RNA sequence: UGGAGAGUUUGAUCCUGGCUCAGGGUGAACGCUGGCGGCGUGCCUAAGACAUGCAAGUCGUGCGGGCCGCGGGGUUUUACUCCGUGGUCAGCGGCGGACGGGUGAGUAACGCGUGGGUGACCUACCCGGAAGAGGGGGACAACCCGGGGAAACUCGGGCUAAUCCCCCAUGUGGACCCGCCCCUUGGGGUGUGUCCAAAGGGCUUUGCCCGCUUCCGGAUGGGCCCGCGUCCCAUCAGCUAGUUGGUGGGGUAAUGGCCCACCAAGGCGACGACGGGUAGCCGGUCUGAGAGGAUGGCCGGCCACAGGGGCACUGAGACACGGGCCCCACUCCUACGGGAGGCAGCAGUUAGGAAUCUUCCGCAAUGGGCGCAAGCCUGACGGAGCGACGCCGCUUGGAGGAAGAAGCCCUUCGGGGUGUAAACUCCUGAACCCGGGACGAAACCCCCGACGAGGGGACUGACGGUACCGGGGUAAUAGCGCCGGCCAACUCCGUGCCAGCAGCCGCGGUAAUACGGAGGGCGCGAGCGUUACCCGGAUUCACUGGGCGUAAAGGGCGUGUAGGCGGCCUGGGGCGUCCCAUGUGAA
């Protein structure tokens, strides 16, 4: 219920490609190519600098729309990432990381958001035998994390460790695929969990 | 509409038919006592104060009046008595008075 | 709107008394009903939403005036007329304000007694007939 | 007050629920009207500020 | 009379007492004089309880009187455990 | 811990009591400057010995009358009639503002 | 670990200055849409009036009567009268109605917040203890009888009991006036004169238990008074006559003109008395970088009141919401003689308002009261319902699928948007159904044990067949506001200063990127716009953080009262100031 509807339809508004899909992503169909323009009939326009109010809009955009956790959802999380001490554009990024959305999707149990937000919003993937039909979890440091054991044998998980047939996925997190599970064990830094988004300009307008 | 606690005002006006019945035998003869000292006669009053003062903390174990202002209902009579026995008084030992 | 409303009762031949269940054919008395007047269907909790027929509305035009007997009986009228004309649903007059005699709008087309009669025996003022006026175009 | 909208259903005993606000270019009024109130509906073929001024749904066909 | 009873601060469905002196012409939720236990009901916690083991003889010292869930709620606690 | 507060006698015009006013120091709670305020701290007197125009101390105890809380314990100094006229000097001021 | 700015006077510019907007919040409301749970909240206006139901009663280890059951004698278990055991009715008496619940009308005040004082006080049921439980008498409700009254009920002649009252012996103890000693405000003992104690009941019959009186002490709850702070107005500048102070007396637990008689001219105030308007206060809440500003929604503490006002009794504690008396206004019944009276307790009705909700279930857990207990009442409370009132969380699918299908819009006619959007292969399947069933609950109660200490045993769920668990199983809701700048996002058609938008600048005069419609895009999402209020923006009351030659501003000038201050050096006080530990800033 965060966003139903077209979702690279974003991409090309956005700019630089977006990896929302998967399958579609990778391959060279992700429809950032030979439509590079942002969607609605007006697209190729005359070559108008966006206001230093939409510039921060669309990287608010490009913080949100990617994660899909929304602004009345949003909000607040940027409320305890201020409230942390610390750099607080660098411990809201990996305190985004730890929810089981990404938690999940970094695992790499998923092929997008919306295989990890739904197969997680079902109930399947399960920390330790309390299964959690709920991607708003906070997932603590060290947390092993399986899929069920009606899950292990589905058609769509089969195809869901096919690229992570042992993928070696960064210092954040490990994993066991013989084991089918995977243990996050320590929160992710700026640079190293490697998104697109930038850090600067964004207490910077969620402070207006 | 009925309620069986209308018992309340039927203590209070039995009790209060007591109270009000004790409570004029202390300045009654408190005064009538205090008169006599004016007078002259001493052994009167001093024979009066002793049923007054047996009225007053006989009168201490109900609910009448027994607090410190039960001591000084007596206080102040055995107080204002000792004064005006000296001008030509001749204080003897009745029972009230101590010395 | 949707409010919970029952406590369902009726009349006996002397007075009052109480049902807790009612059920189809029989009728009866509710209170609790907060905005919904006469004319109007209420429906239950998973119901259909069925509105009923017969929303008796005519379009009859009728020319008739009033004369209230005196000189200084427009306040009255103006002020009586206002929670007189309510029950009344044809209220549309348009009287022009260059004399006196309120003319009230003609819905029955023998509209004395929702008007002229609740308005002398109800409310206390005394009228007359009147007469209408030409227009030419 | 003031009256929004395309027209509106008024009489001389109507009873009007008022707003608020200002009116610019009018020198006296300082009040508007909310239409959707049981004597001032809201105008038909209104379907872009349809909750502002007080419509239901423009049914299909 | 000032003694001994549990004070409920807790949300709905999850209960929570505190054992806890004050005087009886109070409320549940009234001024109390000193804090000294606390206990949960439902048994998800390990940690349901503590009460001390000096001021609640001081209490029951200067007499206060516990009722049923002050009194098994502190009998589970051990005050009158001596032999 | 009964407070002891030194005040000054302005007047003793009344018998068996005396005027006493208290000068003190606070900062203001928003602007932040020292001044000085009085109020007036009327005492009794039971020696008749604090004539006008003395700087004495004050020790609170049991009320005896409307507007009355405290008593002299101890003079300080005397003599300093100037003060007496820094109060008095405000009390022949008030005239001039009226109709 | 903490601060945005812009639009706007002008041909154009700078400065000052006013207005508005972008943000957050509400006991909120309106419009549109609308699916599920969890947790908080729900008459702000008429403190206007209320039909009806419920919210404070309890005790047969206190006492005497009426009615039944069965315990029975000249029993036809009509047994009427011996007998007698448990319910029911009412009464004497004890405890609780001062606990709890609701509202802020009034109060600008020691009312409240903070810290103390009492040598000027109380504390019953709580606990630690020094003693006791021996005499006599009396009447009143209840029944015996009569009267009055339509009635509610009321008036007279006797009866006995109680833990009701009165009079005694006992007085370790306490109290009173004078004189004594360490402190001087009424606080501790000694001495004599006087006064004050009670109450019994139950069982297994003193083995014990429940109760009572004098007094000492410790907790707890209160009363009184003080230092500080406590809205605005000077277009409110004098106010006050028990008012200011003493003496003596009365009343309260206790100081106090709390009240009274005499004596005297006193008392307060430009550091804002008095008068008028407004308002319950605080911990808290919202906004703000901070200092500040607004406010007292829920919960907790205190104050005021129970239709307005006045008054007292009982009671340790009230000048007492469901206690008492009188006046005023209002409702109801009447056999038109007299009564019941007060939902600002819960639910509900009506007036008013845009706005505010169930005459829902239960003592299952706590708590309050009674009883030795068994148990009783609890609209306090424990829980559901109603209303997206606010927040939290979730669903309305997912992977692939074309140089672009059909429908719709624009085009300079190639094409572009809708767009992976849709249908299709596969999967999970919210809803839906079947079965199971909870923490919240072990205590009170008995047994062993030395009636304590300790161990063991037994009963109980409104929520709720609910949250939840094991399966089977259907892809299955979406809208709102804006698109000239502030501030995110534009093409066409019609309208031609008309219809209209509008927070400001201001547009619409045949190409309107500002109106209405179609499409597209933007922000939010079961929510979105609008209104009213508050803060910030606003340094636009500037203490941090402003000025006074020309934007608003130096009194026309001087003396001078109060006040604010104030040259150099030395010494003291440690009042202001700083530092350390503690009480405290509750929850
Ligand atoms: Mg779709
Ligand atoms: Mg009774
Ligand atoms: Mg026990
Ligand atoms: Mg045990
Ligand atoms: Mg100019
Ligand atoms: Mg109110
Ligand atoms: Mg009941
Ligand atoms: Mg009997
Ligand atoms: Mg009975
Ligand atoms: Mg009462
Ligand atoms: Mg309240
Ligand atoms: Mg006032
Ligand atoms: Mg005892
Ligand atoms: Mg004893
Ligand atoms: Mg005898
Ligand atoms: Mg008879
Ligand atoms: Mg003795
Ligand atoms: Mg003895
Ligand atoms: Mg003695
Ligand atoms: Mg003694
Ligand atoms: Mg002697
Ligand atoms: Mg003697
Ligand atoms: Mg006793
Ligand atoms: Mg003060
Ligand atoms: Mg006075
Ligand atoms: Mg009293
Ligand atoms: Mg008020
Ligand atoms: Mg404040
Ligand atoms: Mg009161
Ligand atoms: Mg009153
Ligand atoms: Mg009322
Ligand atoms: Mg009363
Ligand atoms: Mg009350
Ligand atoms: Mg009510
Ligand atoms: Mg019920
Ligand atoms: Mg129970
Ligand atoms: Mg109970
Ligand atoms: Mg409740
Ligand atoms: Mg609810
Ligand atoms: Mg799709
Ligand atoms: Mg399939
Ligand atoms: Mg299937
Ligand atoms: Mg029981
Ligand atoms: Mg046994
Ligand atoms: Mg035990
Ligand atoms: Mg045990
Ligand atoms: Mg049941
Ligand atoms: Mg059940
Ligand atoms: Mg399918
Ligand atoms: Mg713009
Ligand atoms: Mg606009
Ligand atoms: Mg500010
Ligand atoms: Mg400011
Ligand atoms: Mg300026
Ligand atoms: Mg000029
Ligand atoms: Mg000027
Ligand atoms: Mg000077
Ligand atoms: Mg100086
Ligand atoms: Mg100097
Ligand atoms: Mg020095
Ligand atoms: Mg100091
Ligand atoms: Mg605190
Ligand atoms: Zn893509």
């Amino acid at each position: 219920g965060r966003y139903i509807g077209p979702v690279c339809r974003l991409c090309r508004r956005e700019g630089v490609k977006l990896y929302l899909k998967g399958e579609r992503c990778y391959s060279p169909k992700c429809a950032m190519e030979r439509r590079p323009y942002p969607p609605g009939q007006h697209g190729q326009k005359r070559a108008r600098r966006p206001s230093d109010y939409a510039v921060r809009l669309r990287e608010k955009q490009k913080l949100r729309r990617i994660y899909g956790i929304s602004e009345r959802q949003f909000r607040n999380l940027f409320e305890e990432a201020s409230k942390k001490k610390g750099v607080t554009g660098s411990v809201f990024l990996g305190l985004l990381e730890s929810r089981l959305d990404n938690v999940v999707y970094r695992l790499g149990f998923a092929v997008s958001r919306r295989q990890a937000r739904q197969l997680v919003r079902h109930g399947h993937i399960t920390v330790n035998g309390r299964r959690v039909d709920l991607p708003s979890y906070r997932v603590r440091p060290g947390d092993e994390i399986a899929v069920a054991e009606k899950s292990r044998n589905l058609e769509l998980i089969r195809q869901n460790l096919e690229a992570m047939k042992g993928r070696k996925v960064g210092p954040w997190l490990s994993l066991d695929v013989e084991g089918m599970k995977g243990k996050f064990l320590r929160l992710p830094d700026r640079e190293d969990l490697a998104l697109p988004v930038n850090e600067q300009l964004v207490i910077e307008f969620y402070s207006r | 509409r009925n309620l069986s606690a209308l018992k309340r005002h039927r203590q209070s006006l039995k009790r209060r038919l007591r109270n009000k019945a004790k409570k004029s035998a202390i300045k009654t003869l408190s005064k009538k006592a205090i008169q006599l000292a004016q007078e002259g006669k001493a052994e009167e009053a001093l024979k009066i104060m002793r049923k007054a003062e047996s009225l007053i903390d006989k009168a201490a174990k109900g609910s009448t009046l027994h607090k410190n202002a039960a001591a000084r209902r007596k206080s102040r009579l055995m107080r204002k008595v000792r004064q005006l026995l000296e001008a030509a008084g001749a204080p003897l030992i009745g029972g009230g008075l101590s010395a | 709107r949707k409010e919970r409303v029952a406590r369902l009762l009726r009349m006996h031949a002397n007075h009052r008394e109480e049902v807790e269940e009612l059920k189809a054919g029989d009728l009866g008395a509710v209170v609790g009903l907060k905005e919904t007047i006469t004319g109007d269907t209420l429906v239950g909790e998973d119901a259909p939403r069925v509105i009923l027929e017969s929303i008796e509305v005519p379009e009859p035009v009728i020319d008739v005036a009033i004369e209230p007997k005196t000189k200084a009986d427009q306040e009255k009228l103006s002020q009586a007329l206002a929670r007189l004309a309510e029950e009344d649903p044809t209220f549309r007059v348009s009287t022009h304000p260059e004399t006196g005699q309120t003319i009230i709008s003609g819905m029955g087309e023998l509209h004395l007694e929702i008007i002229v009669d609740r308005l002398k025996r109800e409310f206390k003022v005394d009228a007359n007939v009147g007469k209408p006026q030409v227009a030419y175009r | 007050a003031y009256i929004p909208g395309e027209g509106h259903n008024l009489q001389e005993h109507s009873v009007v629920l008022i707003r608020g606000g200002r009116v610019k270019d009018l020198p006296g009024v300082r009040y508007h009207i909310v239409r959707g109130v049981y004597d001032a509906a809201g105008v038909k073929d209104r379907k872009k500020s349809r909750s502002k001024y007080g419509t239901k749904k423009p049914k299909e066909a | 009379m000032v003694k001994i009873r549990l004070a409920r601060f807790g949300s709905k469905h999850n209960p929570h007492y505190r054992i806890v002196v004050t005087d009886a012409r109070r409320k549940r939720d009234g001024k109390y004089i000193e804090k000294i236990g606390y206990y949960d009901p439902r048994k998800t916690t390990p940690d349901w309880l503590k009460v001390d083991v000096e001021r609640a003889r001081y209490w029951l010292s200067v007499g206060a009187q516990p009722t049923d869930t002050a009194r098994r709620l502190l009998r589970q606690a051990g005050v009158f455990r001596q032999e | 811990p009964k407070k002891v507060l030194t005040g000054v006698v302005v007047s003793d015009k009344m018998q068996k009591t005396v005027t006493v006013l208290v000068e003190r120091q606070f900062p203001h709670p928003l602007y932040g400057k020292v001044i000085k305020r009085s109020k007036k701290y009327l005492a009794h007197d039971p020696e008749e010995k604090y004539k006008l125009g003395d700087v004495v101390e004050i020790i609170e105890s049991r009320p005896i009358s409307k507007r009355k809380r405290f008593r002299v314990l101890r003079l300080v100094e005397s003599g300093r009639m100037d003060l007496v006229e820094k109060y008095l000097i405000r009390r022949q001021n008030y005239e001039s503002l009226s109709k």
